[PDB]
């Protein structure tokens, strides 16, 4: 499940993955509407708001 | 092209989110020693609503007088009288105070088990 | 009944250990506390030990006092370190129910001088 960011997401929290519009990510866990994802670019992992992304 | 990002997904507070967020604020030194007020707590609750999606109905405390313990197990702040100590709990001025033991000990449930059924 | 002992005369910076023996009264499902009352002033909560052995302390009492319980004897203790003249008071043990203090003893006198 590869996804791209529709908007920028900046979070001050360590458990979240911040990202910018365009950034692609792999979904590791569809745990409700907050998903665990990993950035293709950096490999950093974190939770992400699912409405900020769209399937590819 | 609407230039405002959507509200992040909504969800009820959990033990682990309260624990995680308590510890973040502790690292930042964000609440410790601050005089409690309805408005300050509202800013706190709405900031968590905005950034994380938690409905602002979780940050309640035992009624006092004296120290007010969090009803939500996992939240590691309690409210402590800074001018101790009064008979009328509504006249007591309180500050937020971090307490690491609140992660393991549900003080509110032990003092007020009736809240929990 | 709640009968505390351990009180006495203490030099500033000294220590004292207080003790309470509890009668009645179902002890094991009781949250217990120590309070103190100085002369003229109003009673002040000092320490709490919860039904499941969890503890809490007043601000003025910090990392100086330690409250403990022993369930075999219906007994609760208060270790007090680094005592100061403003710690002078009658110290008593009480049962906490909800927000109120159900039962309480007559207490034991602690007098700290410098």
């Amino acid at each position: 499940i590869i996804v791209v960011a529709l908007y920028d997401y900046y979070s001050p929290f360590s458990w979240d993955l911040s990202f910018q519009k365009g950034d692609q990510m792999v979904v590791l866990e569809e745990s409700g509407e907050w998903w665990k994802a990993r950035s293709l670019a950096t490999r950093k992992e974190g939770y992400i708001p699912s409405n900020y992304v769209a399937r590819v | 092209g609407f230039p405002v990002r959507p509200q992040v997904p909504l969800r009820p507070m959990t033990y682990k989110a309260a624990l995680d967020i308590s510890h973040f604020l502790k690292e930042k030194g964000g609440l410790e020693g601050l005089i409690w007020s309805q408005r300050r707590q509202e800013i706190l609750d709405l900031w968590i609503y905005h950034t994380q999606g938690y409905f602002p109905d979780w940050q309640n405390y035992t009624p006092g007088p004296g120290i007010r313990y969090p009803l939500t197990f996992g939240w590691c702040f309690k409210l402590v009288p800074v001018e101790p100590e009064k008979v009328d709990a509504e006249k007591e001025v309180l500050v937020w105070r971090f307490d690491s033991k609140l992660a393991f000990h549900h003080m509110a449930r032990e003092l007020h088990p009736e809240y929990y059924k | 009944q709640l009968v505390e002992s351990g009180g006495g005369l203490v030099q500033a910076g000294g220590s004292l250990r207080l003790f309470c023996a509890a009668s009645g009264f179902t002890f094991g499902t009781s949250n217990m506390a120590w309070l103190r009352q100085a002369p003229g002033k109003r009673r002040e909560w000092v320490a709490l030990i919860t039904i499941s052995g969890y503890t809490d302390y007043a601000d003025s009492v910090k990392d100086r006092f330690t409250i403990s319980r022993d369930n075999a004897k219906n007994t609760v203790s208060l270790q007090m370190n680094s005592l100061k003249p403003e710690d002078t008071a009658i110290y008593f043990c009480a049962r906490r129910v909800g927000s109120e203090y159900d039962l309480w003893g007559q207490g034991t006198q602690v007098t700290v001088s410098s």
